[PDB]
């Protein structure tokens, strides 16, 4: 899939894999970069080696779970010294400092504070670090099939939209859209915003000059 | 029955997103497209083939009134598209509705490295004959080129706000919102 | 008095004049000035801590009604500068002057190769540390990259026209010609 | 450094010409000689020079460097395309070769208004040595009423936005906006809507001595 930003191996709840496509690189190279940890998350957002509003809250959300699953198995790791695992409260607030880290990388787009807001609020009625894994896996498979599912959906309602506007302003012939920056499938878990009403009404254009 | 006939990308300085990235995916998608400079929409809507009835973006932070942090150049594309009465419309989920912020005033805007700005990163292209430079593995490389002198000063936020008064509807997976008979959005039900 | 404080140079796509010649002219003068995207004249306007109260421009051809063919993107700038009250201004010689020539549709508008569009010329940058890379002999190189995929169209028209509508005054060596009372320049002397 | 077009007038009847090549431009420095209207033709339509004005220097000196090489030798290249035992056959070969200059970009007007002046000078010219001297006085006339024309209109346009502004009760530091290269680069020198750029900064350093 040469437009995902994000390739996400939920298969293995307990040890997912993540890895971003560089955007910097695009279009001529594909090169992935591994997210293990919440450094990895806060490079790649930083020096917008995956970027767009979304893709931005995913990555980020997805550095966490790896990182909290790696320290899971390997206590040994360079991360995993950050923590002293005998403690909760002590976990707690060496993740607190990170997720506070993370959410420095790019302050404008608020995709991210709105995901790491969710994520402490996880964090906070989790029991223990197990408990937190299970439930950040969760919130990580809802955030990202949410908004691949909502991203059709906006597309399809400003498809209709529109040409409902030019129906009722007699407008009958092909006409052109603009639109600025990356807000496809390259920005977001696919699909798009902007891009996803553009591919909806290519879908209907499709439909009609079939016919 | 209307249709849409052609997609016209801006190319988006100075990251490229336009060129790089969205030109991409609508190739990938077979979408019939144009790319365009970002200084070419006004003289692009005086001349296309295909009218143009409207301009689609997507949004980095929508707050409580509507108005929106996107891509710097957004502002510019919704002020011409006032001047050429072309509806434009904002696209985002509401996991980038921001429902503390009040106005765009109070937006924080993110500037970056001059030198994003005047170096160019892209694909190295063969000076002899133009084809791409590739490394040993077959694999195009990348390079930077300046196109600025050293010693000249640059502004280089990367995004820019609308005001909300510019944006004739906010699209979103719970529907369309528009402004009232007042011009104010009413976004209560996403927050 | 008023006085001149700062200068705000475009990029000016695609050939870069703005950021390769106009900021080095700048430089070379010490005229304190700032480069910006071709996409920030509106953001920029809006947020600029010296009111910006005037836009110069060059001409390439101006007709007999004073329509004026001048780089891609003048329009654009004329267009953001009537939004925001801004004057705009041509500036040329009687030589630019077309005295046949009657209105702006008349005029042809070159369109150029679509590779001086996706691929950038300028200094080559070690794209790990960002310093020049210099030849042997200790001198910058020349280097281009590709900013978009082969299978895109482009759009590279090296001209717009702007309507004398939106043209407040042409400034020429024989003074600074305005509308009359009807909008319209009245150029004879100049053909 | 600045000079987009570097011509030596100093010898009338065998001058040189070189030109920036702004492609290259701001690191590095190189200069493209010009001695035919092919390297005329080139230069404009590559945009090695741009800028309206100084497409129409580079095309009209161009012409210059050619009829000065087919009087100094009959033998070259671009000389064979000419039959110059016959003025009346040379005149038609000049005429179609400007023609063919005329076609390297079509859109700024300067070129075209240079050209049929050539064009106008070429027909009251009794031989090619009659047309070389008229031509070297048109050419030099064109760069030196372009520079002053240039520092002319500067002066014109900083005077009327300063007295805009002091009507109009403003009374502050105020910014410009600019599009493109018109400064010495885009002309013989100064340049347009830069030279009324240059000319507001004079003002502007003028007015904080006071």
């Amino acid at each position: 899939m040469s437009l995902e930003a994000i390739v996400f191996d939920r298969s293995e709840p307990e040890n997912v894999s993540v890895k971003v496509l560089d955007q910097l690189l695009l279009p001529y190279t594909t090169k992935y970069v591994p997210i293990h940890t919440i450094d990895d998350g806060y490079s790649v957002i930083k020096s917008m080696q995956v970027r767009g509003a979304p893709a931005i809250a995913i990555v980020g959300s997805l550095s966490v779970l790896t990182e909290v699953q790696l320290i899971k198995h390997n206590p040994t790791s360079d991360v995993a010294t950050l923590y002293s695992l005998v403690n909760w409260e002590s976990t707690k607030t060496v993740l607190n400092k990170r997720l506070d880290f993370l959410l420095s990388s790019r302050p404008t787009a608020v995709n991210l504070s709105n995901s790491l807001v969710e994520i402490k609020n996880i964090l906070k009625s989790s029991s223990d670090l197990k408990a937190f894994d299970g439930s950040l896996y969760n919130y990580v498979c809802e955030l990202i099939d949410e908004d691949l599912a909502n991203n059709m959906k906006m597309g399809d309602n400003g498809a209709k939209y529109l040409i409902d506007v030019l129906q009722k302003d007699g407008f009958k012939d092909e006409f052109a859209v603009l639109t600025i920056c990356n807000t496809g499938s390259l920005a977001t878990s696919g699909y798009g915003t902007a891009l996803g009403v553009i591919r909806s009404l290519w879908k209907d254009s499709l439909a009609k000059t079939d016919k | 029955c209307p249709r849409m006939g052609h997609v016209f990308p801006l190319e988006t300085r100075p990251y490229n997103q336009g060129s790089r990235l969205t030109a991409y995916e609508l190739v990938y998608d077979k979408i019939p497209s144009t790319l365009i400079t970002d200084s070419s929409i006004a003289y692009r809507i005086r001349t296309s083939p295909i009218p143009i009835k409207a301009a689609f973006v997507g949004a980095d932070r929508i707050v409580r009134n509507g108005d929106t942090a996107n891509k710097i150049g957004t502002l510019q594309l919704a002020v011409i598209c006032k001047q050429f009465g072309i509806k434009f419309f904002v696209v985002a989920p509401k996991t980038t509705i921001d429902n503390v912020t009040e106005t765009g005033d109070d937006i924080i805007v993110e500037e970056r490295n001059p030198e994003e700005f005047k170096v160019v990163t892209g694909t190295v292209i063969n000076p002899e004959n133009g084809s791409l430079i590739l490394n040993e593995s077959g694999e195009p490389i990348t390079g930077k080129v300046g196109i600025a002198p050293l010693e000249i000063n640059v502004w280089n936020p990367a995004f820019d706000i609308t005001p909300h008064e510019l944006i004739d509807g906010i699209i979103t997976e719970e529907g369309v919102f528009t402004k009232n008979s007042s011009g104010e959005f009413q976004l209560e039900s996403l927050f």
